[PDB]
């Protein structure tokens, strides 16, 4: 169909291993050709996971006679199961191993694994990683979790943060941060740090928080029907957000909205003499929806950058962000290649482009200020520091990431606009 | 447990699976009315909302994931927690090509797994073309509906033995060819007997039943039931007796031909 | 038998399309091939690459012709886009095997429709059949049949190495009093080396294994002389090709006389670090004996099991000679057990699998991640001591952070 | 010759309108092949009294060869001399919808038979209008959508006229009217086809007279009853006056805006 050397999503089995490798005690039991292996070294080297990523490949070399793949993935299935001793077992089929027949869960069942076996269907040729980190968190969610008493403490669910998630561990200490000091405690963040035994217990929240849509809306929308968990909405990215959810957290739980503010800078810093040129700054926002539409309420508001495009590359969330962009006068552009953000870009000209690693690149061949705001990154976007992105905190990181590059731009601009690279014209009276 | 209402008639066996759906939310359990007939009639019998939308089209969105959530398509109305109608793409409403419009197919991929009790399944409006007999594929205990005219009669066998035809692998269970019958018509009555099939509920007409009209409402919800409470009379039975395919009756449809019954 | 880390042959084109300038290379398949090019080119992909995945959808699954049409359609697109290009390549990928769209006849298709210039050629880098480094061998094996011949006496070394390191090796040989080296003095057109009776072929890289059979099967002459990565590798492999060429060994120590001072003081140099630590040659890309041989012996080395993917004795028996026979060799790779030999063993350096590299190294293993070599100069003399450097970098960094 | 092409949404009416027209296409003495579509063999069976040997009752006698299809067998010609063929629907589950239908004209036209009458009555279903289903509509000339008088019927005639501006794209078939299945005097679809930009041609309610499947073996100009009065048959009479002059050749437009008023 098309010749695509930047995608931005990965395949179906990648964000099955996200999630996969999110949790404590999950083995991802995936069928496999060899050398699909590579995505352990995503999340290897990118993430810098210690452990290794708790995923098995039952990598059918060249016997793929269906006798033979069966048997590979049902000896991977076992092999899996006492070596790593996980309690609860994941498996699927990724890529060729869907174009191969297989059961990819009547073999896991056939095997008798006293541990639960998530069977996972991944239609690899239709579907995303972004769908892919879903579908897996509610099949484990349907899987584990079970209706039970509501704590005595109102308890708050985490849903939503995954393995490889832009900034999904810095977030959730500050979303974590402010949900205790407001009082409510947490049940269990269930990916990014959730055992098996911490999705049973995901029946025992009151209220859901869905911290990452795109990565846990089905499971907020399977809590809210069957645990009668109700699931917030709003992802407090910026002050306005997190205002707002805030108080829509108060609401679901009947608490005080109170919110330590103390921290926050970034309202007072924006609203200085020093960064007043801010103001009338076409910022182009690409990236995953949450990302895209959280950046886009505080560009609008928070800073005064005027927005001027806003596009998206996960189709699943395309509704919502076209909602946001007839909000603020654009039209949303919602694609998968990267071809057309090259072209968006040219033709409006931005002078800050906050979008995902080949935007950040597409900025630097064509010179504009760049900034990452969204899930496609390599490991320098993985930084070692404390950088949450929801959150007052994040409320600041927000502020200084986006600024740093207008600021390397002017103090650049001034350096060249200085006498040491300016003696070149001269005037005499009339010449 | 998916019940495939089939039959001859538009508002016939349409108006029955908002019936069957009614009973069901009555005795609580969850309820997929996915009726996609291309008369708006399906999920109308139930909700009283006669055309709420047709996204199942997905012409405001090009593809299924745009719809980040089933509201949009998927509709309540009342007790059917699920009443979503397709309508079919064809030449009178769009283009078409084939009548076909792979809109039961679209609700077979639809969303995600909203399982709960399986699925009611009014569906249907098929009966048979090669490569247009898409509900067959989720069919589980599909039941033909008929009413007193014998073409309508003659469309069950048909499609009794069409269902036997596909369902080689399916392998669906038909545990009875509940009917439509309006005058307690004594040739039904033979030809179940022939078809060795049961037809236990099928004394609902189109008339006694406020002559099947279009703008009051079905079951639990309309006024006063229907002659006090002929309406749940055949139908609470028949949410107690088809409820499951606990009494299978599925035989080989007409034996040999016992089509030729005519009489008059 | 078991969970295999070696990644698909099309890691392969990552660097085969900067050495092979001018060699677009259509890797048809699923999303997954895309993502594993994505990820390994990292920061290339940016810098507008010559490769590029033609993603099947379910629409392009059933229909094969269909398929075909559409790659059709594709390929013109591209070289109207890139009118540059002057040999395309449908590299095969794992679900086009599956879906067995053969790319051969395919290429037989659009070989001439659009255009002569561009020689459309067909190898496979599908996980299926390749393993890591089997894809530039199979490229090169693909290519060889399209090759012409040659009568004269050809020195048929493999360009699968860097252009600078090239250069090196072909003045010396030439120096050497050698002449047809397979050397195009730009080498920014195609190379179309004649390969005939008379033409000699010396293995440059190990993985080139099915290039090796290619070229027997047009005649051509093998080398099997120690590949030229460190001190004694190199010389062997020099001393070698001077004899089979015909030149004598009298001007050859006077030609690399300073070259081999310039190896042997840097391998010294830095394997200051590297004082009979264990290596557990971990099975990654079948590169490793001829790395074992290098730091066993002129490194000072202790070689544990110098594994590999596949075993190409044909070439790899000249390496293997020097190599001390005490260090076992395997032919059989599942990481369930190349993890418990690593942790059992304790190897002071082990060259693991860059998605078991830092796994490894958290348990106190010093990993010299393995992607390097392929990419990285590490052959000749001028780029033995810097091997060894990079081979002592890990040891160095975990002595300096304890 | 004369074509037209009669519609039914698979009313009881379908033998009363198609086998009845073709009498009295006949009755003014004019030679008639009707194609009446109704596997239960009932829309043109009782010109003859029994059951009528369509096309495809022979092509199922013999395998795939049309020799063995002779005119009596392959077409039975019915009272007053309508040769009428049927079309009976692909066995349950195997065969193509359309190939049926499509292989009854083909047959038709191997031996000229539409060129041997002067009728081309072309009676097929209209509930399933699948591209196969629908491809009758394309031969024939004119069209007439004979259907009930009811909502749930109006909706099946509007799915008809689809599948006319369908096969709209073969040829330039128009459309003479509307007729009933003998139901009503279109008091329930004439607004619609003037909603439409259509007509629905006059044609007297005939089930209210006694009725049975197909009047008993043999409609009314086959027997006695001759439904209420041989002026009651002048309906259908007059009808086969308008299909040789074939007035009103105007296509509808589709309606889906829930103009079925269901
Ligand atoms: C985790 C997947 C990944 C990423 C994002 C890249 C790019 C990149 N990989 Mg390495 N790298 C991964 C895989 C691969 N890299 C590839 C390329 C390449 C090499 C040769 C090199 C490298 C390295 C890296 C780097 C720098 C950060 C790092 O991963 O350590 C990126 C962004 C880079 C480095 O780490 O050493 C200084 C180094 O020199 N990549 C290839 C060859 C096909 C592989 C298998
Ligand atoms: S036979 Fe198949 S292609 Fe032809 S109209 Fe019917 S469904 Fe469409």
């Amino acid at each position: 169909m098309k010749l695509t050397l930047w995608t931005y999503e990965g395949p179906p089995h990648v964000g099955a291993m996200r999630v996969a490798t999110g949790m404590t005690g999950m083995h991802y039991v995936l069928h496999a050709p060899q050398g699909d292996t590579y995505a352990d070294l995503l999340f290897t080297m990118i993430e810098r996971r210690g452990k290794r990523p708790p995923v098995s490949y039952t990598t059918f070399q060249a016997r793929d006679l269906g006798s033979d793949t069966a048997e590979l993935f049902q000896s991977a299935c076992r092999d899996a199961y006492e070596r790593f001793q996980p309690q609860a077992i994941m498996v699927g089929s990724s890529c060729t191993a869907e174009l191969i027949q297989d059961d990819t869960g009547g073999l896991a069942d056939a095997l008798s694994l006293p541990v639960p076996v998530v069977h996972l269907e991944l239609p690899s040729y239709q579907r995303k990683e972004n769908f892919g980190a879903d579908e897996s968190f509610l099949q484990i969610c349907r899987k584990l979790a079970r209706p039970m008493e509501r704590t005595e403490k109102v308890s708050c669910n985490l849903l939503g943060p995954t393995a490889l998630g832009f900034r999904h561990r810095d977030d959730i200490l500050e979303v974590t941060r402010l949900l205790e000091g407001m009082g409510i405690a947490v049940n269990a963040v269930a990916p990014m740090g959730a055992s098996p035994a911490d999705i049973a217990r995901l029946g025992a929240a009151h209220f859901n928080v869905l911290l990452y849509p795109e990565t846990g809306e089905s499971a907020a929308r399977w809590a809210e029907k069957t645990l009668k968990q109700p699931y917030t909405k709003t992802v407090p990215i910026g002050v306005g957000a997190t205002r707002d959810f805030v108080a829509e957290v108060a609401a679901l739980a009947g608490v005080a909205p109170v919110a330590d503010d103390s921290r926050l800078r970034q309202p007072w810093w924006s609203a200085s003499v020093d960064s007043t040129y801010l103001t009338g700054k076409r910022v182009f926002l690409f990236g995953d929806a949450t990302h895209v539409i959280a950046a886009a309420r505080v560009a609008r508001d928070e800073m005064g950058f005027e927005v001027v495009g806003m596009g998206c590359y996960n189709r699943e969330f395309a509704r919502p962000m076209r909602a946001a962009a007839k909000g603020y006068g654009l039209e949303a552009l919602v694609t998968d290649d990267y071809l057309e953000v090259e072209e968006a870009i040219q033709a409006l000209a931005p002078e800050l482009i906050l979008g995902t690693q080949m935007e950040r690149h597409i900025a630097k061949r064509l010179g504009i200020p760049c900034a990452v705001i969204s899930a496609p990154v390599h490991v320098q976007d993985f930084p070692a520091r404390y950088s949450p992105q929801m959150g007052f905190e994040g409320a600041n990181v927000l502020f200084d990431t986006w600024i740093h590059p207008l600021t390397m731009g002017l103090e650049e601009h001034l350096l060249t606009m200085f006498r040491e690279d300016f003696e070149f014209h001269d005037e005499a009276g009339p010449s | 447990k998916v019940f495939a209402v089939y039959g001859k008639g538009g508002i016939g066996k349409s108006t029955t699976s908002s019936n069957l759906s009614a009973a069901f939310s009555i005795l609580g359990k969850r309820v997929l009315q996915i009726g996609c007939d291309p008369k708006h009639d399906s999920t109308f019998t139930l909700t009283g909302s006669l055309v709420p939308t047709v996204i199942d089209v997905l012409k405001d969105v090009d593809f299924h994931p745009e719809e980040l959530r089933p509201e949009d398509f998927v509709f309540e109305g009342f007790n059917g927690v699920m009443c979503v109608e397709a309508g079919g793409p064809p030449a009178g409403t769009g283009c078409g090509g084939y009548v076909v419009g792979q809109t039961v197919k679209l609700l077979k991929q639809h969303h995600l797994l909203d399982d709960t009790d399986v699925v009611i399944f009014d569906v249907l409006g098929d009966v048979v073309c090669g490569g247009f007999a898409a509900p067959l594929q989720h069919a589980d205990q599909a039941v033909v509906v008929t009413a007193n005219d014998f073409d309508s009669i003659y469309a069950m066998n048909r499609i009794i033995a069409a269902v036997q035809a596909k369902s080689k692998n399916y392998k669906v269970r038909l545990a009875g060819c509940v009917a439509n019958r309006s005058r307690a018509t004594d040739e039904v009555d033979r030809f179940c007997k022939e078809t060795n099939f049961r037809r236990l509920a099928h004394m609902p007409d189109l008339d006694a039943i406020r002559r099947s009209r279009l703008k009051k409402k079905t079951l639990f919800e309309m006024d006063e039931d229907q002659d006090v409470l002929a309406a749940r009379a055949e139908y609470i039975r028949l949410a107690e007796s088809l409820w499951r395919g606990l009494d299978p009756i599925d035989p080989h449809s007409l034996p040999d031909r016992e089509i030729f019954e005519l009489l008059g | 038998r078991g969970q295999r880390e070696v990644f698909c042959g099309l890691t392969g084109i990552i660097w085969l399309h900067r050495k092979m300038q001018d060699a677009f290379f259509l890797v048809v398949g699923s999303r997954t091939c895309a993502h594993l090019l994505q990820s390994a080119a990292g920061v290339m992909i940016f810098a507008e690459p010559r490769f590029g995945t033609a993603v099947l959808e379910e629409k392009d699954l059933a229909g094969l012709a269909d398929a075909n049409a559409e790659l059709d359609r594709e390929v013109d697109r591209l070289l109207a886009r890139r009118p540059d290009i002057r040999q395309l390549f449908l590299v095969g990928s794992c679900p086009s095997e599956v879906i067995k769209l053969d790319l051969h006849r395919a290429a037989e298709r659009l070989s001439a429709h659009h255009g002569p210039a561009v020689r459309v050629y067909n190898f496979s880098g599908s996980g299926i059949e390749t393993t890591f480094t089997q894809g530039e061998d199979a490229c090169l094996a693909s290519i060889v049949p399209t090759l012409p011949a040659t009568e004269a006496r050809e020195l048929l070394l493999v360009g699968a190495l860097p252009d600078v390191v090239e250069d090196q090796a072909v003045s010396l040989l030439t120096q050497l009093g050698i002449g047809p080296v397979r050397c195009l003095p730009a080498h920014h057109a195609a190379e179309a080396p004649g390969v005939g009776p008379n033409t000699v072929f010396a293995l440059v890289q190990p993985f080139l294994g099915d290039t090796h059979g290619a070229l027997t099967r047009r005649g051509a002459r093998h080398i099997a002389a120690p590949f030229p990565f460190g001190e004694e590798g190199t010389t062997l492999w020099l001393k070698a090709i001077a004899d089979e060429f015909g030149v004598s060994a009298e001007t050859f120590e006077a030609v690399t006389a300073a070259p081999r001072a310039r190896a042997r003081k840097a391998v010294a140099a830095a394997s200051e670090g590297l004082r009979g630590k264990s290596v557990f040659f971990l099975p990654d890309s079948q590169l490793e004996p001829s790395l074992a041989r290098f730091l066993t012996r002129e490194c000072g080395m202790s070689a544990v099991e110098v594994g590999t993917p596949f075993l190409h004795r044909g070439i790899l028996g000249p390496d293997l000679d020097l190599l001390a026979e005490g260090p076992v060799l395997s032919e059989g790779q599942d990481v369930e057990r190349q993890l418990d030999r690593v942790r059992a063993a304790r190897p002071d350096l082990t060259v693991c699998g860059l998605g078991l590299a830092n796994p490894l190294e958290a348990e106190g293993f010093t990993t010299k991640w393995a992607i390097e070599l392929v990419f990285t100069p590490v052959h000749f003399y001028e780029q033995a001591g810097d091997l060894a450097g990079l081979f002592s970098r890990p040891v160095r960094r975990r002595a300096i952070l304890r």
